[PDB]
């Protein structure tokens, strides 16, 4: 599909307030269903974050990440970036944002296609 | 118009044709915005 | 959502004491219908 | 979480290797889940029409998998230039949880 969508890095290691960014170029925001988080430690498999609303109104999250990582959106061009507080884990991991292409991803899932590119911090 | 489906196959066992998820659009609290929001319903509710 | 599994809905009974019950009831109604005759019990028919 | 078959398999180009998901109840009976990642130094992303069948538009000519209580791949064809690995993926209910724990290594002669 037509997509560019690029993150903008930042530097949180002995700190609490994690906030990156993504924005793509192709389609809209409200083309797809929403756009999804996914997180994985080098070498670890994934960590799947829920995920936002978007051309929707509900949001979905994680356990044991509980009242601890909170997701938004911007709606000014593709802007659906996060802000995630006090960061405490050894969690020092890479990310990717994705779309969702799908059918009903409304109890569960249809399947996430997520193109990205390369989202990664190594934010100590 | 319910946009739905049989919620969760490859559970073969008496529970099969129970429980389809449906989907639907509905006003919002402010007139001419849209929503939508998803949910379960029995078999015996909602016909095709 | 569903938490859990998914089962269905089914409802216990004593066996014994049913049938002894039953048995206690078409004992009674055996004086309406003579005392010699065979007594049959079926399911529902349809409908709605 | 899933038990997900540990790299330990060995790939070659004799095509004999299979892939095999341990799931529960809850985890199988969720939905079909999955066939579709591809090779580390990116986002290891394939696609799969979420089981057993041909994905969107084309991705590749050569799959083919069942699901019992169980995700199976046996995969069997000379692919051998495609030398990538796969992970997992699944809904299992805990709380809502869009889960799994997938991960594959094989290799070539
Ligand atoms: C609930 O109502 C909203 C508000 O209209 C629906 O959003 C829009 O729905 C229409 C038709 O349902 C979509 O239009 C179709 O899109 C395809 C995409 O190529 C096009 O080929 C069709 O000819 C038609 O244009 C539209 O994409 C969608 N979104 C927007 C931003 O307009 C929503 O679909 C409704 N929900 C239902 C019916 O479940
Ligand atoms: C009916 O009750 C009698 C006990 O008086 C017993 O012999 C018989 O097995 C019972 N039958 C059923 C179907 O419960
Ligand atoms: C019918 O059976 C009942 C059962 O105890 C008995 O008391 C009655 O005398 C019988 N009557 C006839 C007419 O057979």
């Amino acid at each position: 599909e037509v997509q560019l969508l690029e993150s903008g890095p930042g530097l949180v290691k002995p700190s609490e307030t994690l906030s990156l960014t993504c924005a793509v170029s192709g389609g809209s925001i409200s083309s797809s269903n929403w756009w999804s988080w996914i997180r994985q430690p080098p070498g670890k498999g994934l960590e799947w974050i829920g995920n936002i609303g978007g051309s929707s109104g509900n949001t979905y999250y994680n356990p044991s990440l509980k009242s601890r990582v909170t997701i938004s959106k911007d709606t000014s061009k593709n802007q659906f970036s996060l802000k995630l507080n006090s960061v405490t884990a050894a969690d020092t991991a890479v990310y990717y944002c994705a779309r969702d292409s799908s059918g009903w991803p409304w109890d569960n899932r249809f399947d996430v296609w997520g193109a990205g590119v390369l989202v990664t911090v190594s934010s100590a | 118009t319910l946009q739905c489906t049989n919620y969760a196959p490859n559970l073969l066992s008496n529970m099969r044709g129970e429980l389809k998820q449906c989907s639907f659009n509905m006003t919002t609290e402010l007139r001419d915005k849209k929503q939508k929001v998803y949910s379960l319903f029995y078999r015996l509710d909602v016909v095709q | 959502d569903i938490i859990g599994d998914i089962r269905m809905a089914h409802c216990n009974v004593s066996k014994a004491t049913w049938n002894e019950t039953l048995g206690k009831v078409v004992k009674q109604l055996r004086k309406h219908f003579g005392n010699n005759t065979i007594i049959r019990f079926a399911q529902s028919s349809g409908g709605d | 979480s899933a038990l997900t078959q540990p790299p330990s398999v060995s790939g070659a180009p004799g095509q004999r290797v299979t892939l095999s998901c341990t799931g529960s109840t809850s985890n199988i009976g969720g939905f079909y889940v999955q066939w579709y990642q591809q090779l580390p130094g990116t986002a290891p992303k394939l696609l799969i029409y979420e089981n057993n069948k041909r994905p969107s538009g084309l991705s590749d000519r050569f799959s083919g998998s069942q699901s019992g209580t169980s995700a199976s791949l046996t995969i069997t064809g000379l692919q051998s230039e495609d030398e990538a690995d796969y992970y997992c993926q699944s809904y299992d209910n805990s709380l809502s949880a869009q889960v799994f724990g997938g991960g594959t290594r094989l290799t070539v002669l």
